């Protein structure tokens, strides 16, 4: 049919989770640096 | 007494792998809850010591948890799935002599190693890091157990070569392609552990030598030690790409995307191991950086996959009357556990991935290394996705193998088991990732020092809750698996049913792409040069300066 | 439909891919950054430094715990620590603030971990090898060292201490 809008939604959720986790821990690294 | 065993004797062989596999999962998993509580600051062990008088310490439990679940269950599942599936797809028979040789090797190898483990002679954990020296029969047992896969590699190479011969110039079928680069990847990978075992562990525990170099021991270990998690993952991926879209009422939306994913796993799976050794001395920081980058690359296959499966599930969902941006999620068959189990597992796989990508970033590792975070990371990965997929697959594979149908009572029991296992695993993950941010070390009997980590107050509540939820789940699962394996209900016709393989949307651009990827001989050579380029420089330098140390028993 | 869906998907797929690499390369950059800063100090010494684990505590830098600390620069202090079956030497390690402490750690028996709560000091300690890490404590005080690698039956109980004097 058209643009896989729900696939996008899934990979978007994934991308945000990757960022919250990564930046999140990148934060703590310096906080312990 | 089954003809179905006689044109498909490969069915029986496959059942025995699975049975042995799920038994290991049950025995292993019993220690699960006790360990979850341990991390909840509750000491359950005198209770378990009373049920199981043979259990001597927390650490023997953990060794049994690790080995039977992550080494035994997963390897037996792989062997069943990555031999049988490529067999049913080519509609050929696996060399049956060899197949049964690999089952016995695995069965004898397990039994040989089971003894010292059960007799508390090898409380070394599934990583078995020297100098901690385990009984010789553990090392030999595992050796043979792992060597069983070498027969499987062969069997499936054979099957592939024989299909090549009968179809000159045709593109390897998808599942087979997956299985083929699967077992080749595993072969390249397996050399590390095999070298450690043949060079150090076996002679050592036979006494032939007195010392082992810990740094090379674990450097070689993590050579195999990482690809082995992909050796766990890919059998689940094979199922998700080529059987789940059908169970979801849609199609795999891209053949060559699925090929590319598995190709990249052959390529980047092995030369990354230093990501397990970020905290090790004597390995150059450059080489670590290199490997940290190759590890982010190894993440790409799972990023690609994340889209492809989602597309197919949304495709499946729309076909099912998928409404708007989220309507297709509700449109799926949430009444079928064969579908529910893997999809849920894929959810848990999202936090799972971010944790791993964190872990892989060299310097960020030092935050979490060896803390309760890592157990957080991998229960979302192996004990969720892989396990749930496997459990779920009971709902279709088991009928196809045995001809026993599945009752509605059972199909509903499964949905309970699956949802609980998922919820239990989620709850724990938060407990362990949390606890891990608070410095709670992993591989520790922390209930035995109740006052050490008071700052993990609330995560400990979660870890406790998870232990209860997962114990229930486990009991219900044992119940339901045995109910299916203990009924005499046999329709031999559903046993002769085809596997619910899913069809694939093909495009024009496929051909040339797919063709290039079917160049298996070339890609394998590239795979191997990478390993030499990634490991070679370091391995030579460590081998130049061997410093063996005597063994120790401290349990 | 379906064949339409194939082009759309494969398009959006290349997009996602390119965006993902781009995002990985951003992480590659930021890690490269920490490698260049003061905080890259917790990264273990690259060099092989072999020692005998059966003589570490009869002869050498780790013999006498009263020789453990040794000022080696204008603001640099080498601390020779010994992680052994169920404890650390010296206990406590006593160090100054705002000095660059160079830890040189080893084991006479099995593998242990050296995890300095509150810090990025997280190194594995291997019998027959010296694990060398640098770190400048800024916050003063009572740091507790935790063994985070299974070492035996009393592992859960192998703690140590750092006393960074104000
Ligand atoms: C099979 C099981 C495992 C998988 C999979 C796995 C993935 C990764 N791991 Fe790992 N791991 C590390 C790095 C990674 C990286 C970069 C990945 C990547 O492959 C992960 C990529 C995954 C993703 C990028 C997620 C993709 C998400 C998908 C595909 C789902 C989408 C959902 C959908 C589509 C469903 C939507 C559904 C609807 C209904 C809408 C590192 C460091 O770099 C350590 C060392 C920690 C330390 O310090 O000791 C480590 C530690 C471990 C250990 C402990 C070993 C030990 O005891 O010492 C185990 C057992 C393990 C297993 C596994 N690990 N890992
Ligand atoms: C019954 C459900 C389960 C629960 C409640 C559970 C819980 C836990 C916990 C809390 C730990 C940390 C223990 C420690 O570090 O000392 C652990 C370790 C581990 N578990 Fe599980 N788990 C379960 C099932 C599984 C499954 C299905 C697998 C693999 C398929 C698995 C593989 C592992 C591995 C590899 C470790 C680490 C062992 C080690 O560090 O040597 N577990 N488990
Ligand atoms: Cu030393 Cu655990
Ligand atoms: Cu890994
Ligand atoms: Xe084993
Ligand atoms: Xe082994
Ligand atoms: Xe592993």
């Amino acid at each position: 049919e058209e643009k896989p809008k729900g696939a996008l939604a899934v990979i978007l959720v994934l991308t945000l989770t990757i960022l919250v986790f990564w930046l999140g821990v990148y934060a703590v690294f310096f906080a312990r640096g | 007494i089954s003809r179905v065993y006689e044109a498909y004797p490969e069915k029986k062989a496959t059942l025995y792998f699975l049975v042995l596999g799920f038994l290991a999962l049950i025995v292993g998993s019993l220690f699960g809850p006790f360990q979850a509580l341990n991390y909840g600051n509750v000491d359950a062990y005198p209770l378990l010591k009373r049920l199981l008088p043979f259990v001597q310490s927390y650490y023997q439990g953990l060794t049994l948890h690790g080995v039977l679940n992550a080494i035994v269950f997963t390897q037996l599942f792989a062997q069943a799935i990555m031999v049988y599936l490529p067999a049913r797809e080519l509609n050929m028979r696996p060399n049956m002599g060899l197949m049964w040789l690999s089952w016995w090797m695995a069965f004898i190898g397990l039994v040989v190693a089971a003894l010292p483990l059960l007799a508390n002679e090898a409380t070394v954990l599934y990583t078995f890091y020297p100098p901690l020296k385990g009984h010789w029969a553990f090392y030999l047992g595992a050796s043979v157990f792992v060597l069983s896969t070498w027969v499987s590699i062969y069997i499936v190479l054979d099957l592939w070569r024989r299909w090549k011969a009968a179809n000159p110039g045709k593109v390897t079928p998808l599942v087979t392609y997956m299985a083929v680069v699967f077992w080749l990847m595993w072969f390249l990978a397996s050399l590390g552990l095999v070298l450690e075992a043949v060079l150090f562990l076996l002679p050592w525990s036979f006494g032939l030598v007195e010392g082992v170099d810990p740094l090379v021991a674990r450097t070689l270990f993590w050579w195999t030690g990482h690809p082995i998690v992909y050796f766990w993952l890919l059998p689940a991926y094979a199922i998700i790409y080529t059987i789940l879209p059908k169970q979801a009422g849609g199609k795999l939306v891209s053949d060559p995307m699925a090929r590319l994913a598995f190709l990249l796993f052959l390529l980047l799976s092995t030369p990354v191991g230093f990501h397990h050794q970020f905290a090790d001395p004597g390995i150059d920081p450059t080489w670590k950086m290199i490997h940290s980058v190759l590890t982010l690359f190894v993440a790409v296959p799972s990023l690609m996959t994340a889209f492809t499966v989602a597309a197919s599930l949304e495709f499946a969902g729309r076909l099912r009357g998928g409404r708007g941006l989220f309507g297709w999620i509700r449109a799926l068959p949430w009444d079928n556990p064969a579908f529910v189990a893997p999809v849920l597992g894929l959810l848990g796989f999202i936090p799972g991935g971010a944790g791993g990508i964190v872990n892989a970033s060299f310097t960020l590792d030092y935050v979490v290394h060896n803390t309760a975070w890592v157990p957080g990371h991998f229960h979302l990965q192996v004990a969720s996705l892989v396990t749930l997929t496997a459990m779920g697959s009971l709902y279709w594979l088991l009928p196809n193998l045995t001809g026993k149908p599945i009752s509605d009572a059972q199909r509903r029991l499964g949905l309970a088991v699956v949802w609980l296992w998922f919820l239990g695993m989620m709850i724990m993950a938060v407990g362990l990732h949390w606890a891990g941010l608070l410095n709670v070390p992993r591989r520790a009997y922390i209930a035995q020092v109740p006052d050490a980590y008071p700052h993990a107050a609330v995560p400990m509540v979660f870890n406790v809750l998870a232990g209860i939820v997962l114990l229930v789940a486990l009991l219900l699962f044992i119940y339901g698996l045995f109910s299916v394996l203990l009924s005499r209900e046999r329709k031999p016709e559903l046993a002769e049913a085809p596997l619910p393989f899913a069809e694939v949307i093909s495009g024009p651009e496929d051909r040339r792409l797919v063709l290039a990827m079917d160049r298996i001989g070339f890609w394998f050579a590239v795979a191997a040069i990478l390993v030499v380029l990634a490991y070679g420089p370091t391995l030579v330098q460590l081998f130049g300066h061997l410093n063996p140390v005597p063994g120790w028993r401290l349990w | 439909d379906e064949h339409k869906a194939h082009k759309a998907i494969l398009a959006y797929e290349k997009g996602w891919l390119a965006f993902s690499l781009a995002m990985l390369f951003v992480f590659i950059a930021l890690i490269a950054y920490t490698l260049a800063t003061h905080t890259a100090g917790v990264i273990p010494a690259g060099k092989l430094e072999r020692v005998d684990p059966t003589t570490v505590r009869q002869e050498g830098p780790w013999a006498d715990p009263a020789q453990a600390v040794v000022q080696t620069g204008p603001n640099q202090y080498t601390v020779y620590v010994l992680a052994f079956a169920f404890g650390y030497q010296p206990n406590p390690i006593e160090v100054p603030q705002g000095a660059e402490i160079v830890f040189k750690i080893t084991s006479p028996d099995v593998i242990h971990g050296f995890h300095v709560e509150g810090t990025n000091i997280n190194v594995e300690v291997l019998p027959g090898e010296v694990s060398t890490v640098r770190y400048t404590f800024k916050r003063p005080g009572e740091y507790r060292i935790i063994c985070n690698q299974y070492c035996g039956l009393g592992h859960q109980n192998m703690f140590g201490t750092i006393v960074v004097k104000e």
